[PDB]
């Protein structure tokens, strides 16, 4: 929010370049001045029978914008014979990377050419300049005898780039091993030391490199963008790659060890062709100093308000904990076709408000696709999901699309002010915007009067121009204002003051300066810094009885600040803004007495009474628990009367109740100050004696942890009277229930079958299931519903095994899904295997029990047990009576034995169903 | 006995007309002093005012143009009509909403437009076996469902351009094959070959002539290809009043919109026709593959159905691939399968076995609402979907048309839409906001005493700090004039409180929040309900204390959603039918289901007893499914009587049961083949003895 | 039944 759009740095490179398409800042330790690089990848060199070679020009901030390119090589193509081009560096893109390191600058062409030594080719394997100070050297780790598609022919390396704080190059490109994409690592010291220029192949001594892999990670586009962080317990930056067409498409983000190559962990897309991984990040937003990793899906489509798909763009923000394990959040773009993630630049801390800040470039989205900048601040909670200022850079689209971010550089003070700024290329206008960061200064006004309680019959003081005595009170402003960085010790804020301003509007105003006459006064002020607030001082007076009716309303004193800002420091002109969330200003009130009694002054008697609706709200649910409560006043009038209810931890407040008739439609907010929760409804002002009011108030409790038997709710009455100005503080509970509904459930499948069964031979030794007869398949489901959870379960199942020596069902496998144990008291499968009507239950036959042990089921869970048995051919027919009807009969009972609720009451619960197998002939 | 209209509407006939459509103004002036100008209609004749100086405008939706629908989609009709009506005019009070209905059908024997989207790559050398005839056999399918038929294609390989092009040698151009020692063609981003028509003689003869070519890297980007062919109507020679459908074939992936970068290009599709008297895509080099929501877009507008014909090993992928572009299918190109015949024959039967209605052009304030009728007077509430639908079926939807307040914009127009379809319904819409009586409201303040106010046909209200019958009282020194209307009762405060009240009309507001309206000031604008954490959810305005919410939102907090779409199972059946979609999540109703669609149900009857009474209707034409006409729709199965025996095949699921005659009947299904889910029924059930 | 990019 403190970004300075009024008077930003435009700089701007010849037409059709791509002037600005990486942005960089250049800050020399052989010098204070600092510069901004930026890039034009198809800029026209003066490298002879070079086409569109590509630059990186050094721009100037202190003196006239202008800008130079840095030459980094000026040589035109090396030849492998007579005329036999070595390289191709037409169109070879350099300066579509850029990045600086202290003193050191690393810029890369990812389009550049070869031939290799071997055949005559043209290979992009890329090529990159490090050039400190003086010297430059060539770095192009993909450019080896490992060639063609197969190795690292077609890597473009160069294609993303970045530095470790150890002084390491991590660059990756895409094209390495058929598109499978690799990272390459090198130190510095290295890379220039090891620099021969007679020999295009170099091998680099501790060189962190990925190779290749299956060729199902082929096109997955490994190194397509790049960034740095230290993600484990070492001190090192570790490497984070954007793999966008990896996972089939859905986009990953594979995170490196800085040390060795190893991986560690992984990000994947939730949508496909989204691009995931399109752009990365690494900054600690949540100022934990764990480093947090952002990912880019520019062209991810969320779902409308109408439920149809829209392109839109969505972040990922993943913020690292101590344990290893990411707590990742969503956010979603705004405008369609906008890429949202595009570009995501760490502004390390923009605001200094002690945490660290990011901005997202949504590059084709804003007014007539002309490009928009996203800026997020950082919070303790992590990021916050409301931008705190848009940036829409205005140019014009010519040729293409003026991509407005695409490229973004953050976390430098440019104009040693104290606060970071940005760097915004556009490289659709060949252009590239420097933002400068405004101060922030926090300021603290404050307020009151003298006496708050005006006596009407008091008329000591006064002198309004040769006339009568009169009411005066006193109104004293207090105004302190600091800031960090640089800003100046002296700020001029214009105060108003305003007096009566609930009724100031088209009616009387009952209050009046003393020596102004008039009912507002204005004054120029000037203020330090540190502390101390500087008080001015004015004399206000009230009317007499006789000029205006109304003595109830009470009379608000309203002051409010400007602060005109004039403030330099000659650089240009940079106003600073005050703080995003603070008000601009601030209100007291005054009131006229009225039925104080005797004492000349009002002491009110305050009782606060609540009932209880639901004596019990159950633990695992979302309750609706409504308070009735009873607030009156049997003293005499309270001023600016208000019931405040403490609610703590799961209790939110929903509203006042707007249905019942006989229940108060009092006005209530929710309000969070100085880490208490709480909803306070006004009274009224004044609270009138003998009033009684009635209103209910609606919570949602949820749960806090587990075993925290009843839940508070405080309640107290306060006011601005001098004695007496609250209510003794009343608690009332309501106990947390344990109720868990838990059926049993079960089908046989088929729940029938029908004699004779068809190819029926029967054999002494059954080898197979074909041999046995038909598979019939009892299910039983054991489902908790009810809001509350369940610690253990036990299981019985009784199964029909046996009936006078002959097998009914014989058990062959059994599955279990679910927090579930299981054992049988015989044997399952013991033969093992391959491939009219009559009850017959475990009482009248021999009983197969299956005792399950059942655990932990929450709400929205349960568990299963599959029992796969074959029907026994043999038993049937025979002298069995052959002919006739049975129906198979299992049976199933649960009882849970505890909860993880600990000291509440608890009933047991307990259920039973059985499972029919109904097995007849048709043609009886 | 006062009103909602007697509070809200006292200053204006604007502030009238807007409190509750059913409010009413009153010109006049004869004098009704008290007993209020507004009430409504005939209560507003207690007092006579019969004139027309009474304003009372009714919300109404009347149809401009309704064709009758069509049996056939053959030329010597007027036009072909699949919707009916075609327009209708639509006009609004504030706050008011008016309810239509609309017929839509899919005709028989519709023309239907074929272009073939061949990819030439050399991954694809091996499956141009497929490729050959087609035209003559195109017709050989295609003639059951449709006459006057015209077919066409074009062809892609890659962008040519590196790193996908071979640069290396020289011979490398005009000869992508050099290594290796062959002969391919050189490559081509997409270029049309033949243009739609009647001729399947010369379609043939076209095809044969193609050859493979060859470029370095896997995914081909046929989507250049794809929105080339929509976007260029008078290259392809698309028909309007004809089904459009593109048809996508190749061996392998796909390039998806940014790769592009690596052959440095970064300028997105602009989605127009690029395609010139070459008959190439001119801006391949110089410009991005399309995104998805691009091609999406663009495909809806030209009411093209894409289909995705693709090999066994990337059929898996492309499936994923079209779930992000509703409307699109896909299926098998293999050499043991159904092959091309009925593939393009089952994916348009797919894509026209469903109806969706698009909404094109929709004011802000205004919201549509829908209830279906598919089958028989079912009448689906909160769906625009049809599911399961033949060729020749007729659906209706009664759609609610919403508006909040009123945008004093003087026209918009809409597009109501099946999917796919050039038949459409065109709401032209009015706002009825400015009383008649708006002409000669006098040019100036005068005609009360002096000035500073204004005239509007009953009061003249007049200017800041007058505001009375004529200019009066207003900063005066005010007697107690009279408690009138100040309190809706004796005993009663002020009005509402918040800055009491002088002279009549109440000085209530500074404030706090905003502003604060009323008769007695009683309305908050501000403080209403909240959800969680906000008021109205965020998702609608609040009113008086009561929250008008936002299109797509319902509820009294506004928390309760319209949409469907994420109640919708995998197999496109809402909530797997076995439950009822309310407030975008199902709540299931059967025995002992769950999960978010109703997919999960472990105990449930199995197989056949669901399919029982399928095989009930359709082949004895016996109970329960009979009964309710919902047999030739609810089963889509396809049954067949096999003879005496079901062969032991791959996995399957025998059946049996007894039927009303007491006789065994046994049949299978197969579980997944194309997904047909095929019926056999074993012919000569078992029955008794005589 | 092995080979990759564009070939077979
Ligand atoms: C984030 O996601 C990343 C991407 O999904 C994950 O990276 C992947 O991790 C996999 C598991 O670590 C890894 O699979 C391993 O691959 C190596 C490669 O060595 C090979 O050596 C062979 C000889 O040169 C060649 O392949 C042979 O084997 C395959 C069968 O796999 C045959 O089909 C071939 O014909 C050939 O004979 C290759 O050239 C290659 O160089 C293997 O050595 C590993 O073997 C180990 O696992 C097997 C499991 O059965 C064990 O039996 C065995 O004893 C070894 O312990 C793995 O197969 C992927 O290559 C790798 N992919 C990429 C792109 O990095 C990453 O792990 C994940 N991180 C996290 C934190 O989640
Ligand atoms: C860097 O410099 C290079 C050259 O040193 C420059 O590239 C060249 O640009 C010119 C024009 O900008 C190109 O000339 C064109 O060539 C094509 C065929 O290749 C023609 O079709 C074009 O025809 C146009 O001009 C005609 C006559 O004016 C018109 O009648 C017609 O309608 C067209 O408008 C035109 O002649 C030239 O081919 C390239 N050279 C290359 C690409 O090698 C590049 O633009 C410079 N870049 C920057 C950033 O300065
Ligand atoms: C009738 O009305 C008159 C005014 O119209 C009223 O006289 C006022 O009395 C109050 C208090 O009785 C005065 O305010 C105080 O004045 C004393 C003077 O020594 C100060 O010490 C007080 O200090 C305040 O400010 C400090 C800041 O450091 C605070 O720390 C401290 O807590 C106090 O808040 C305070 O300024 C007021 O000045 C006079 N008014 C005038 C014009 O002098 C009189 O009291 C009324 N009659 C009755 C019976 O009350
Ligand atoms: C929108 O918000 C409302 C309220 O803010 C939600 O309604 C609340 O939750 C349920 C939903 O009907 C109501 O019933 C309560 O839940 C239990 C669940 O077992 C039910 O059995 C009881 O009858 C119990 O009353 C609840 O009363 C209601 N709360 C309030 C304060 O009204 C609603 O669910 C929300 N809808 C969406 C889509 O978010
Ligand atoms: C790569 O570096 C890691 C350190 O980041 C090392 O991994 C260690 O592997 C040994 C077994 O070989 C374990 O006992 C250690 O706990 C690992 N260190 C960890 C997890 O921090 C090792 O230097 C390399 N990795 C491997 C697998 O050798
Ligand atoms: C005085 O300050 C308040 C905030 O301290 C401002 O009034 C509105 O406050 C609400 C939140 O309480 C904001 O949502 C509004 O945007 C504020 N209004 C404006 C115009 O900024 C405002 O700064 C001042 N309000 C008055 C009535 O003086
Ligand atoms: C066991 O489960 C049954 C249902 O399976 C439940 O009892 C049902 O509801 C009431 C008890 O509140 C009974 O009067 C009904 O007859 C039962 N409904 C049936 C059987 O369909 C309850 O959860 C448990 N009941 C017992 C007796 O243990
Ligand atoms: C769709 O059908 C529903 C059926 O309830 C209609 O809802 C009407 O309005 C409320 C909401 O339930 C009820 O009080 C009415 O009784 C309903 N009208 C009936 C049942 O006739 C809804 O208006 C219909 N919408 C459309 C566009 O047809
Ligand atoms: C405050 O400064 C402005 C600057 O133009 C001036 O006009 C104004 O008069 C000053 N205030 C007073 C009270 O003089
Ligand atoms: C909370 O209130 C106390 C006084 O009740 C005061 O110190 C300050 O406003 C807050 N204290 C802290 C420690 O935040
Ligand atoms: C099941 O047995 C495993 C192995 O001992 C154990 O880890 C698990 O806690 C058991 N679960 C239950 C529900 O008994
Ligand atoms: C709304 O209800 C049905 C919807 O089909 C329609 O027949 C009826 O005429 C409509 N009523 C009004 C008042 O618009
Ligand atoms: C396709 O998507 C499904 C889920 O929608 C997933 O389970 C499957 O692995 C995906 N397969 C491919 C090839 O994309
Ligand atoms: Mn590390
Ligand atoms: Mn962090
Ligand atoms: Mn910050
Ligand atoms: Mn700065
Ligand atoms: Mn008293
Ligand atoms: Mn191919
Ligand atoms: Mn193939
Ligand atoms: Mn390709």
């Amino acid at each position: 929010f403190n970004l300075d759009v009024d008077s930003p740095a435009e700089y701007s490179g010849p037409e059709g370049s791509y002037f600005g398409f990486a942005v960089d800042f250049f800050v020399p330790s052989a010098s204070s001045r600092m510069f901004l690089l930026v890039g034009a990848p198809k800029a026209n060199t003066t490298q002879p029978g070079i086409v569109e070679g590509g630059q990186v020009l050094k721009c100037d901030w202190s003196s006239t914008r202008r800008c130079q390119p840095i030459e980094f090589d000026a040589t035109g193509n090396r030849d492998y014979a007579k005329d036999d081009p070595l390289e191709f560096k037409s169109h070879q893109w350099f300066g579509a990377s850029v990045r600086s390191k202290q003193d050191k600058i690393l810029a890369c062409a990812p389009l550049y050419h070869w031939r290799t030594e071997m055949k005559q080719e043209r290979e992009p394997v890329g090529t990159c300049f490090l050039q400190d100070g003086t010297k430059t050297v060539e770095y192009a780790p993909c450019r080896s005898q490992d060639i063609d598609a197969d190795g690292q022919g077609f890597c473009q390396g160069g294609f993303s780039i970045d530095f470790t704080k150890a002084d390491r190059v991590l660059l990756g490109g895409p094209g390495s091993f058929y598109w499978q994409g690799q990272l390459i690592s090198d130190q510095v010291a290295e890379i220039v030391s090891k620099y021969d220029p007679n020999v295009y192949s170099i091998k680099y001594n501790n060189q962190l490199a990925t190779r290749t892999a299956q060729a199902i990670f082929d096109d997955s586009y490994l190194g397509y963008s790049v960034a740095v962080g230290d993600f484990n317990g070492d001190g090192i930056d570790d490497f984070v790659s954007g793999v966008p067409r990896a996972a089939r498409t859905l986009g990953m983000v594979y995170i490196y060890d800085g040390k060795n190559m190893s991986s560690l962990y992984n990000f994947t897309g939730e949508q496909m062709a989204a691009y995931f991984g399109f752009s990365v990040a690494a900054t600690d937003i949540n100022g934990d100093d764990y480093a947090d990793v952002f990912i880019g899906a520019p062209l991810f489509m969320d779902r409308g308000s109408d439920g149809k798909l829209q392109e839109v763009g969505q972040v990922s923000v993943s913020l690292q904990r101590a344990s290893g394990d990411f707590q990742t959040t969503k956010l979603n773009g705004f405008e369609v076709f906008a890429r949202f993630g595009s570009a995501i630049a760490p502004l390390g801390d923009l605001d200094q408000d002690g945490f660290n800040d990011i901005a997202i470039a949504a590059p084709y989205g804003g007014e007539d696709k002309k490009g928009i900048v996203y800026i997020f601040n950082g919070r303790s909670t992590g990021l916050n999901a409301v931008p705190s200022q848009i940036l829409e850079g205005q140019w014009a689209a010519r040729s293409m699309p003026p991509s407005f971010g695409y490229s973004m550089k953050g976390a430098t003070d440019i104009d040693k002010n104290g606060y970071p700024d940005l760097i915004v290329g556009a490289f659709g206008v060949d252009r590239a915007i420097l933002y400068r960061a405004r101060p922030v200064i926090t300021v603290n006004a404050g307020l009151e009067v003298y006496p708050s309680i005006l006596n009407q019959d008091n008329k000591t003081c006064s002198l309004p121009g040769t006339a009568l005595k009169v009411s005066c009170f006193n109104v004293r402003f207090c105004l302190k204002a600091d800031g960090k960085g640089v800003l100046p010790r002296k700020l001029n804020f214009q105060v108003e003051l305003l007096l009566d301003k609930l009724k100031q509007k088209g009616a009387i105003r009952r209050a009046l300066f003393l020596y102004s006459r008039s009912p507002s006064h204005s004054k120029n002020m000037t203020i330090s810094r540190g502390g101390l607030m500087q008080c001015e001082e004015l004399i206000a007076y009230l009317r007499d009885e006789s000029e205006f009716r109304d003595k109830l309303t009470p009379i608000t004193i309203f002051m409010e600040y400007r602060l005109d800002y004039r403030t330099a420091a000659d650089t240009t002109g940079l106003q600073p803004i005050l703080n995003q969330f603070t008000p601009a200003n601030i209100s007291r009130q005054a009131h006229i007495l009225l039925d104080c009694g005797e004492d000349n002054v009002c002491k009110p008697k305050l009782e606060v009474s609540v009932d209880s609706d639901q004596k019990k709200i159950y633990i695992g649910d979302d309750n609706p628990l409504t308070l009735i409560v009873k607030a009156q006043n049997q003293g005499e009038g309270a001023y600016e009367a208000e019931l405040i209810v403490s609610i703590p931890l799961q209790a939110d407040f929903i509203g006042v109740v707007r249905n019942n008739e006989a229940l108060a439609r009092l006005s209530c907010a929710f309000k969070t100050e100085n880490q208490t929760r709480q909803v306070v409804c006004d009274l009224g002002n004044p609270m009138k004696a003998g009033t009684q009011l009635l209103a209910g108030l609606r919570f949602s409790v949820h749960q806090q942890s587990e075993m925290d038997t009843s839940v508070k709710f405080d309640l107290q009455i306060q006011s601005s009277n001098l004695f007496d100005k609250v209510s003794p503080v009343v608690s009332h509970k309501v106990d947390l229930a344990v109720l868990a509904a838990v059926e049993i459930r079960g089908v046989s499948s088929p729940d029938h079958v029908f004699l004779p069964i068809p190819n029926w031979e029967h054999k002494e030794n059954p080898e197979t299931e074909e041999d046995v007869g038909p598979v019939v398949q009892h299910i039983y489901e054991l489902r908790n519903n009810g809001p509350s959870s369940f610690s253990k379960a036990m299981l019985h199942l009784q199964w029909p095994y046996k009936y006078n020596n002959n097998t009914l069902l014989y058990i062959l496998h059994y599955d279990i899904d679910g927090p579930m144990n299981c054992t049988s008291d015989m044997e399952i499968n013991p033969l093992r295997i391959k491939i009219d009507i009559h009850t017959l239950g475990c009482g009248v036959a021999q009983c197969l029990k299956i005792v399950c042990q059942v655990g932990r089921l929450d709400r929205g869970k349960s568990a299963i047990l599959y029992v796969k048995s074959l029907l026994w051919t043999e038993t049937f027919m025979n002298k069995e009576n052959q002919n006739h009807s049975y129906s198979l009969k299992s049976s199933a009972s649960f009882n849970v034995i505890e909860f993880p609720y600990k000291n509440l009451p608890i009933e047991d619960i307990t259920n039973s169903t059985l499972v029919t197998t109904n097995v007849t002939w048709g043609i009886q | 006995g006062p009103n909602i209209c007697t509070t809200r509407g006292v200053s204006s006939c604007q502030q009238c007309l807007a409190v509750s459509p059913m409010c009413a103004w009153c010109s006049d002036e004869a004098l009704p002093l008290g007993s209020p100008r507004c009430d409504l209609k005939e209560n507003l004749l207690k007092d006579n005012c019969a004139p027309e100086s009474i304003e009372f405008p009714v919300s109404e939706a009347r149809v401009l143009e309704d064709r009758p629908l069509s049996d056939k989609g053959s030329g010597d009709s007027s036009q072909v009509t699949q919707v009916s009506p075609q327009r209708i005019a639509l006009r609004l009070r504030p706050d008011d909403s008016k309810n239509f209905s609309i017929q839509v059908r899919q005709v028989e024997d519709y023309p239907v437009d074929i272009y073939y989207l061949m990819d030439l790559s050399y991954s694809m050398k091996d499956d141009l076996w497929s490729i050959q005839n087609l035209g003559t056999k195109l017709a050989t399918q295609m003639r059951k469902l449709t006459s006057n038929l015209r077919i066409g294609f074009g062809a892609f390989v890659d962008k040519p351009v590196s790193p996908y092009m071979y640069i290396s040698p020289p011979e490398a151009l005009e000869n992508p094959c050099y290594d290796m020692k062959t002969t391919c063609l050189p490559m081509f981003g997409y270029k049309h070959v033949l243009t739609l028509t009647d001729q399947v003689t010369r379609f043939n003869e076209e095809v044969k002539k193609q050859s493979v070519s060859r470029n370095r890297d896997a995914p081909e980007g046929g989507f250049d290809a794809i929105m080339q062919a929509t976007v260029c109507d008078e290259k392809i020679g698309w028909r309007n009043d004809a089904s459009h459908l593109l048809v996508f074939t190749t061996d392998a992936k796909t390039h998806i919109a940014l790769d592009g970068r690596l052959a440095g290009i970064v300028q997105p599709n602009d989605g127009q026709c690029h395609v010139g008297s070459d008959n190439h895509y001119s801006a391949s080099t110089t410009m991005d593959y399309p995104s998805l929501g691009l091609m999406t877009e663009k495909l809806s507008q030209k009411n093209i159905n894409l289909i995705f014909a693709v090999t066994e090993n990337v059929v898996n992928l492309y499936q994923n691939y079209s779930e992000l572009i509703p409307g699109t299918t896909v299926g098998v190109l293999s050499m043991d399968s159904s092959n091309v015949l009925q593939l393009i024959v089952d994916a348009y039967g797919k894509i026209r076995s469903k109806v969706e209605l698009e909404v094109r052009d929709l004011p802000e304030e205004l919201s549509l609402s829908f209830n279906a009728t598919c089958l028989n007077n079912e009448v689906i509430p909160g769906l625009k979907s049809c599911m399961g639908l033949k060729i020749g079926d007729t659906v209706s939807f009664s759609i609610e048309a919403k508006v909040r307040g009123c945008p004093q914009e003087k026209e918009k127009s809409f597009t109501i839409k099946p999917v796919g379809f050039k038949d459409s319904l065109i709401v032209q819409v009015t706002f009825d906001c400015d009383c008649a009586c708006q002409a000669q409201a006098e040019p100036n303040s005068h005609r009360c005493n002096n000035g500073n106010g204004t005239f509007e046909c009953g009061v003249c209200r007049c200017g800041p700090g007058w505001l009375g019958s004529q200019c009066e009282c207003s900063e005066e020194d005010y007697r107690p004039s009279q408690q009138d209307e100040c309190s809706p009762r004796e005993g009663q405060p002020v009005c509402s409180q918040r800055g009491e009240c002088l002279c009549g009309q109440c000085v209530c507001h500074s404030s706090d929040f905003g502003k604060i309206t009323g008769k007695y000031c009683e309305c908050d604008d501000f403080s209403c309900v909240r959800y969680k954490g906000e008021m109205c959810s965020g998702h609608g305005q609040c009113s008086c204390g009561d929250c008008l919410c936002d299109s797509d939102w319902t509820g009294y907090y506004c928390n309760c959603t319209t949409r469907t779409d994420t109640c919708m199972s995998s197999n496109g059946l809402l909530c797997s039918g076995r439950g009822k979609c309310e407030c975008g999540s199902c709540v299931c109703i059967q025995p002992g289901s769950y999960g978010d669609t109703c997919e999960k149900c472990p105990t449930c009857p199995d197989a056949c007893t669901f399919k029982k009474e399928c095989v009930e209707c359709k082949k004895f034409d016996r109970g329960a499914l009979h009964d309710e006409n919902t047999c030739n729709r609810y089963c889509r199965d396809e049954i067949e009587s096999v003879k005496e025996l079901k062969d032991t095949g791959k996995d399957a699921v025998n059946c049996t049961y007894k039927n009303e005659d007491d006789c065994v009947v046994r049949f299978q299904y197969y579980e997944d083949s194309s997904g047909k889910s095929i019926l056999y029924v074993v012919e000569e059930p078992e029955c008794p003895k005589g | 039944v092995i080979a990759r990019g564009d070939w077979n």
